[PDB]
């Protein structure tokens, strides 16, 4: 069965991380324990629970779930890809190679977004973050643990982004596309997530989370809308363009500005090793230079939107 | 298909989270090297006065460990029997020093010596117990 | 003219005398860690009963270096306020432990508990002076 | 005088560090304090003297000595070699190229064991350790200080070795001589020299030196009688093979047991890191694999003496 698992893989790049995730999951089910006691746990379900109240810890399941949800979303990347998409992007009109492979992309990312965007919004409508408030993302800094759904965002978050990391590593694609800058916000994004987490700065990258989807949300909309050659492509433009403004500039220089100013007025500002408080003078440029580096890649990205506007409107 | 290229760079990131992991660990179990300062004051012949100084982060905890440090650091038990006292100041809280340069007194001081002067150590520690090492 | 090459093996040979004298000091200034081995015992509630057993390379010094470790790092005083003694076995000299498994007293106990039981310690420590911290 | 100096430092390789140390020296003498005080002190002279009485310690001022003397028998190796050896290897008959080179190099390893062997014999005569005891080699272990002519030797002798492992790295000659072990044997030389420093084993060290040197001196002597084509040469062979055999194997026989003996009964034998006591249980091992390793290395040499003594016993 060498020969036809070789050409399954080859056709369907699923079928493994598909039979991996069964067989964890059948594992970890068909058994007594279904909790903290089993091996599966760490990979199935975030650790570390506060006894029994809504608030988890940090420790290395962490990277164990990491690492499970990595395989999960590399299995769902393709299978959902392939049998849902290229029926949709098949009995619909496209005819081409650029065409099919950016229309299969920017649909996933449509799906994959429009899950995690809502998510992380009613993640931020159950905590004081309620509409981009910066206050309640420093007041209570050394936030060791997280809650339920709070965490398992967070980490499936890390997982796909550090699934989309070893795909651009491992190629299996031409690589020459046209826009490099991309390695370098991949870096960057893996960096804020790791660092977030690791130093107890996850209220604080959260909003980051939400406005970031929620513009890929809608400039993957409008490049489908683009692809199909619709004529309505030009409204999801606009809406993506005001979005884009709003959601990324004003909201991230109105964080920026929030380090500035109320990273050395609300909460703690003295630091402690002993205590684990890293809010300080030396840890405020290390988080002003990395949301400054986020928002100088993403002033490139405004550069382009305008440049595209400029060409619609003077031809 | 650059599988040695993933590896190498899942190999990185792993070690960039441990060392990192690392970091907060020591920081959190040595924090008294960053937060307390030793400040010694010899006091006659081979005896010397301990005590500790730094913000807020250095606490009594904070003071002790370094005090014995230096204690059990500057002092060869092997070469020669020394003799030390630790005296804590009781009319001060755990937590007591301000961030800026005037702190008050310590939490913690210590007198050390070598057994070639014990007297000086012993009429120097009032009353408190004096530990031989 | 393989000048990279004598480089390079010059920078590991540095590298390799680096952490050799690394591991010379280190060793020589964390040694409780190699020959003493804490021996905790539990008395009631939060107390706990600490002292260090080896050879005879584990001396007073030693002893006092592992319980003071344990003590400020098995507790936390950011979370509550502890209390502890250190008691000294003066009928004993700096090095007594012998290389057999059978090997008497220690040359230093301490109790330690947290100031929800403080009494306990109180009582525990008979007349030894009480550190709070 | 860009091309002068190309066409000295290709002609003659010894100019450039006759002007580092040249330059050294003049500035160390024409000063004022010539102690310690002095920041060439540290490459010229030995550093860490105990007090005033004679006994040295150790630190990195022995590895700033080191490396000077590294530069100074760079020096002296090309310098004398040529300055000397080439009017005293023409004047005399040699007329090839590999009788040149290996007449170069054997006459210059005369000299410089000539010069080293005596050095040490001398330096083990002073000593406890005088005729291979091997109980003084043990009884005050931990010797943290050494005197001064036992560490300007044994120091002297790691420069040696180490420029010789330079120039066996940096190659300036066809390597594939025939003969590869050797660099094995370097390697464990330095390992040896270095530890048996670094771990307070230098008395058990300057046995080896001995036996190593006088066997080298001796073969070297052996190998010119029969470059020279003197028919003297196969008296000074068995004189040779008959002193290698005692002093390199019956002598290191003799250490290898005795680590095994006495290596747990003279002095101490309880592992103490807070005094530097390294000579235990754990140690024992690694003493012994080493000082196997070289004697492996010499036994293999061994049998090539037997087999060039076979060919010349049937032909
Ligand atoms: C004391 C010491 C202690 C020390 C302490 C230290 C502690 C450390 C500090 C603690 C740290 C705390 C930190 C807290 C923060 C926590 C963060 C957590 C996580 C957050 C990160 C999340 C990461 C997400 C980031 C992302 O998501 N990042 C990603 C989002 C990011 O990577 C991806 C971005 O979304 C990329 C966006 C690029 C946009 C451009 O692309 C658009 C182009 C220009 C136009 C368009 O697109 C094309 O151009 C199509 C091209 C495609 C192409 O460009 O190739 C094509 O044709 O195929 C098309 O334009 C045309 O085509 C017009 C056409 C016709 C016309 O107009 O007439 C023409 O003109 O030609 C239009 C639509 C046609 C419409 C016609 C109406
Ligand atoms: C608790 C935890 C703590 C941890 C604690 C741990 C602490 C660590 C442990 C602490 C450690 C303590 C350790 C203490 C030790 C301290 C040590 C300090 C330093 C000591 C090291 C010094 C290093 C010196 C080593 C050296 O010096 N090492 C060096 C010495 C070593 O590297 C070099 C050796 O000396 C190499 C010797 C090789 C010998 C052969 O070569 C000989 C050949 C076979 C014969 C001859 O040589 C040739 O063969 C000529 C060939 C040349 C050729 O072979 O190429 C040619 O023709 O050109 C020729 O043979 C013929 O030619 C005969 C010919 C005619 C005939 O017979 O009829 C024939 O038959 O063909 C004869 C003479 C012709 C005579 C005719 C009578
Ligand atoms: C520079 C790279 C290495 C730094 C020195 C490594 C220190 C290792 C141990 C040395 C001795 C030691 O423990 O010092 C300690 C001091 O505490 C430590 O061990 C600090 C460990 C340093 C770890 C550095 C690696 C992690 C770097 C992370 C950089 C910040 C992350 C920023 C991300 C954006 C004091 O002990 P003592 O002598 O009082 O007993
Ligand atoms: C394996 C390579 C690395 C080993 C671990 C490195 C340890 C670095 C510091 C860790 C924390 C630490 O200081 O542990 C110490 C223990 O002491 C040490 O730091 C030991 C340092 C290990 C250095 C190893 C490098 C040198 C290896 C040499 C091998 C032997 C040489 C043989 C030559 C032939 C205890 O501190 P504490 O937690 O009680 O306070």
């Amino acid at each position: 069965i060498w020969f036809s698992f070789r050409e399954i893989s080859y056709r369907h790049a699923w079928i493994a991380p598909l039979m991996i995730l069964i067989a964890v999951y059948s594992a970890y089910f068909t058994s007594g324990n279904t909790t903290k006691t089993n091996v599966l746990h760490r990979f199935v379900a975030v650790s570390y629970q506060i006894g029994d109240t809504n608030a988890y810890g940090k420790g290395i399941n962490d990277l164990c779930f990491v690492f499970y949800y990595m395989i999960f979303f590399t299995f769902l990347r393709e299978f959902l890809m392939d049998v849902v998409i290229r029926p949709f992007a098949i009995r619909l009109h496209v005819t081409s190679k650029h065409r099919i492979k950016r229309i299969m992309e920017q649909m996933y990312a449509i799906f994959y977004t429009g899950v995690s965007g809502p998510f992380g919004i009613y993640c931020m409508y159950h905590s004081d973050l309620w509409f981009f408030n910066t206050k309640a993302m420093y007041r209570t800094y050394p936030d060791f643990t997280n809650p339920f759904l709070f965490k398992v965002f967070y980490l499936g978050q890390a997982a796909f982004w550090a699934q989309q990391a070893c795909i651009l590593v491992l190629q299996l694609e031409k690589p020459r596309k046209d826009h490099n800058e991309l390695t370098f916000h991949h870096i960057v994004t893996l960096l804020l997530i790791w660092s977030s987490y690791v130093f107890h700065f996850t209220k604080m990258g959260l909003p980051i989370y939400i406005t970031m989807d929620v513009s890929d949300f809608l400039l993957s909309f409008s490049k489908t809308l683009n692809y199909l050659d619709s004529g309505l492509a030009f409204f999801s433009f606009a809406i993506f363009v005001v979005a884009w403004i709003y959601l990324r500039h004003y909201i991230n220089l109105k964080i920026l500005w929030s380090v500035l100013t109320q990273f050395r007025t609300e909460g703690n500002y003295v630091l402690n090793f002993a205590t684990q408080q890293y809010k300080c003078w030396i840890s405020l440029p290390i988080v002003f230079v990395l949301i400054g580096a986020l928002q100088l890649v993403n002033l490139y990205w405004l550069f382009l939107i305008f440049r595209v506007l400029y060409r619609i409107l003077w031809r | 298909p650059k599988i040695f290229n993933l590896f190498r760079v899942c190999f990185i990131s792993l070690l960039l989270i441990a060392a990192v992991e690392y970091f907060k660990y020591g920081t959190r179990i040595n924090y008294e090297w960053f937060h307390c300062t030793p400040i010694k004051e010899p006091q006659s012949g081979s005896v010397i006065k301990l005590w500790a100084r730094g913000g807020p982060s250095c606490d009594k905890r904070g003071e002790y460990k370094t005090i014995v440090k230096r204690i059990t650091r500057d002092y060869e038990p092997n070469d020669e029997h020394l003799s030390f006292c630790i005296i804590e100041n009781d009319n001060v809280p755990p937590v007591h020093y301000p961030i800026h340069e005037d702190k008050g007194e310590p939490g913690y001081v210590a007198y050390v010596g070598y057994d070639t002067d014990s007297e000086l150590v012993q009429e120097l520690c009032a009353d408190s117990t004096i530990y031989h090492m």
